[PDB]
């Protein structure tokens, strides 16, 4: 016996991830991802319950934290559009309630020095590359699985790629009243954020509305020992927990 | 302490000058000055003008008001001399989802259920408009357009509209000049805020769109010398 | 306090080894090395009990696992011929019962990558270098302390040195129904196999009969970091436990 | 949970050190640093109690253990002369009782090989560089915060810098009946010695009398891996515990 970190089987549907280094958990606020928006309507229920088959750990593409890197930003309910049964429930219905659980993991050896900041920003409105009385037309916003990719990928017509203003006009070190956790390669290699559902309307379309932007950004630059590769990977997995949809016994087919 | 000084209700509940305007009443048509700022005015209320250029409310994400517009109207044309002889001013809170007047002698000043008040110039009038919000809180800071369908306008998000104030004069007789300045002070009651948000770096460049302005000066200050202080 | 691995004094006779890293134990089968082949002959016993003075940890010569290495094979009851009081009991008597305990240790740093397979093969008959209707004449079989030394030491007239057929006609990855344990340099540095006595005749000459071949073979090649030595040592120690001999009050002298 | 070494806040006055790696403690002898030299004089007491405000961890200057280094020697009650409230109590009074707690810490990475010997020597009389019927005139003895600095700093008129005779005529490996602990970079990085008060007279001037020499000396030379810095730092902190002074309601001002 000895170290006994919580690395046991978190198997869930088709997903059997169980990769946890220092498995401490920070939830967004005091509220857990909870299913029920109310009790009843004093009526017999056929309420859409896809949590038996939506709670998979849908991972993403891995992204390579180089020394010359600035950050990555995915729009969370619209990152999982072209994938999973969750995406086909997203186009298949219109409105849905989706709490998420985001597990960002960075492979790093003992010898790599650097720090990351993960941050979950609710309703992150974007700042344009035009920077005037116009923004992105929501084609360049949420590519899905690819992110905005702030790391030196500048473009025209859409959002800005300035990382200090984080497409928001805000400030970088000031960003931490949003839920966040620092990935310190001295201490940890992964981060978990538990995201309950957040919207002023209890049920909402995720094809139209971008609930959450997820940002992983390097605050301190990565200094690899020389003779190694100047690149480290970032893997992010989303497990939509206590997820609900609205269009019960209603939706036939919409193709797009 | 449980004292209403640093809490949210004291924080945003102060009354501030929004929407300075200047109207008059001349005739039916008379001299060709009718449309711009004369004979009536519509505001389409939006706290986006001068809540210290949208700062303390932008510090949070989700708010809920209960507004108290206190309309201070005054006679810019020398009230001391005259230009105030029973100059009854008509205010009007046109709710969201209702047609807006665009003429002084127009049908929707007297129409059905549009809350309109009348008061003497140089006096005030106090309102209490309840929380007129489409969402359960005012989405001051929203990500998303209105539809992928027809799509109402753009991500200004005027869907959570608050209202539209209309001011005009009920008087007559072009032989003379008058001028009336109207100054409304919004005050929010029972303010319930949610989801704290990091403050902006610059003063803004647009309403509704969270854009940071180009061509910026450094918002943060250089050290006086080095990391060595004093 | 903290890690408390079983590294305490296994002192035994002249032997005070107690070098155990991850001291987990795999025994050959469910049977422990047990002394008694029967109860009695309903008679007063002068039964030969050398376990007070045979149970030493007779180590071997160390062998250098290079990158260009193939394997090592010792014939276990005849590896300890020219050494110890056990060897002089072996020539001094004829027949003996000997259960063994084999502890193979490989010194390896944290930086060395490779895997070993130890395997204990009962009655390992040999395949010849001739490969016909003839084998080794049992001069090249069991050199003792030196092994067959499969690593690129080819010869003529005796056994083959082919490592996939492991002098048996069998197959390398198929060899694991014999007792075995993998020395993984990520995980461990040593291996222990507990060998009870195995023969169809309860008492047998170990000068004539080779009970056990012991093989240590590299399945994965050793990749040292460059700038280090391309060699790692293998140390194997044998503790013959619950060992019995037959020639009580009988043997005077046989020199050879 | 896991390793729980005693690394918690040893905060004491202005001092909040709490830097302990393998926080085992060796005291000089069976006697702890104890305040009371007696009970009373059957009289009301105004006894000088500065332990509320003397027990700070007065650290020293750091010293760089190079490969070409020999040792360092501070005279312990006179090392803290020009510093602290303890030094101003030392000149301000004359006589004082001072038990000490010395914590020598050496920053070392995992890759550095070497060993140190700390040793606390009571009443260490010095051997001269003249080596005749004359010694140092106590100007070169106790520079304070700088030590004798045996590492290749030879001089004339004062003490010898010979490290085997350790300014004593004694022998290096024979020195260990004094209280001592070995800093082994395989095992530890720091050392603590708990020094009770020691003098044949119960109360004594520390401006005149050098109670303790403290020596930190490299027994085994430091071999850094090549490509690193050939230097390691030594930090020594003194916490004078259960410290007493004599000149109660007596001393006005003496400047020097």
């Amino acid at each position: 016996c000895g170290y006994s970190d919580r690395v046991q089987q978190i198997t869930l549907g088709n997903s059997t991830i169980t990769t946890q280094e220092a498995a401490n958990a920070v939830v967004c606020y005091a509220e857990w991802p909870e299913y029920l928006p109310d009790v009843d309507a004093s009526d017999v229920n056929k309420t859409s319950k896809p949590d038996t088959s939506v709670c998979r750990f849908y991972t993403l593409d891995s992204k390579t934290w180089t020394t010359g890197s600035k950050g990555w930003c995915w729009k969370l309910p619209d990152a999982l559009k072209d994938m999973g049964v969750f995406g086909q429930n997203m186009f298949f219905h219109s409105l849905g309630r989706s709490g998420y659980t985001v597990h960002v993991q960075c492979n790093a050896t003992k010898f790599h020095s650097g720090c990351l900041l993960v941050v979950v920003i609710p309703e992150h409105q974007l700042a344009s590359h035009e920077g005037g009385n116009v923004s992105v037309k929501y084609t360049f916003t949420h590519p899905g699985e690819r992110g905005i990719d702030l790391s030196s990928a500048n473009e025209v017509g859409g959002p800005v790629k300035d990382v200090l203003y984080n497409m928001n006009g805000t400030l970088l070190g000031n960003l931490l009243i949003f839920p966040h956790q620092f990935i310190n390669l001295r201490t940890n290699n992964t981060a978990t954020i538990v995201i309950p559902y957040i919207n002023s309307v209890p049920i909402d379309s995720m094809t139209r509305h971008n609930n959450v932007s997820l940002m992983v950004i390097p605050i301190a630059p990565l200094t690899v020992p020389t003779g190694a590769t100047p690149s480290l990977p970032i893997t992010v997995t989303i497990a939509p927990m206590c997820t609900e949809f609205s269009g019960i016994r209603s939706k036939s087919i919409v193709p797009q | 302490f449980n004292g209403s000084e640093t809490d949210v209700e004291c924080f945003l509940g102060r009354a501030a000058c929004v929407h300075v305007t200047e109207i008059q009443n001349k005739d039916a048509t008379g001299i060709d000055n009718h449309r711009e700022a004369k004979l009536f005015n519509d505001w389409k209320i939006n706290l986006s003008s001068l809540v210290q250029l949208r700062k303390k409310l932008e510090l949070f994400t989700y708010v809920r008001f209960d507004s108290e517009y206190t309309i201070l109207a005054t006679a810019s044309q020398p009230d001391s001399a005259n230009y105030s002889s029973n100059l009854v001013v008509q205010a009007m809170y046109v709710p969201p989802g209702a047609p807006n007047p665009k003429e002084w002698d127009d049908y929707t000043w007297q129409s059905a259920s549009n809350p309109s008040v009348f008061f003497k110039v140089g006096d005030t009038s106090r309102f209490s408009v309840p929380y007129v919000g489409l969402a359960s809180a005012y989405n001051c800071f929203y990500d998303g357009y209105s539809h992928d369908d027809a799509e109402t306008q753009y991500g200004i998000t005027v869907l959570n509209h608050m209202g539209s104030m209309a001011f005009r004069i009920v008087n007559e007789h072009d032989e003379h000049k008058t001028l009336v300045k109207i100054r409304v002070y919004h005050r929010a009651k029972h303010v319930e805020a949610w989801i704290p948000r990091a403050p902006r770096a610059l003063p803004y460049t647009s309403i509704g769109r969270t854009n940071y302005p180009k061509n910026t000066e450094p918002v943060i200050k250089k050290r006086k010398g080095d990391i060595k202080s004093y």
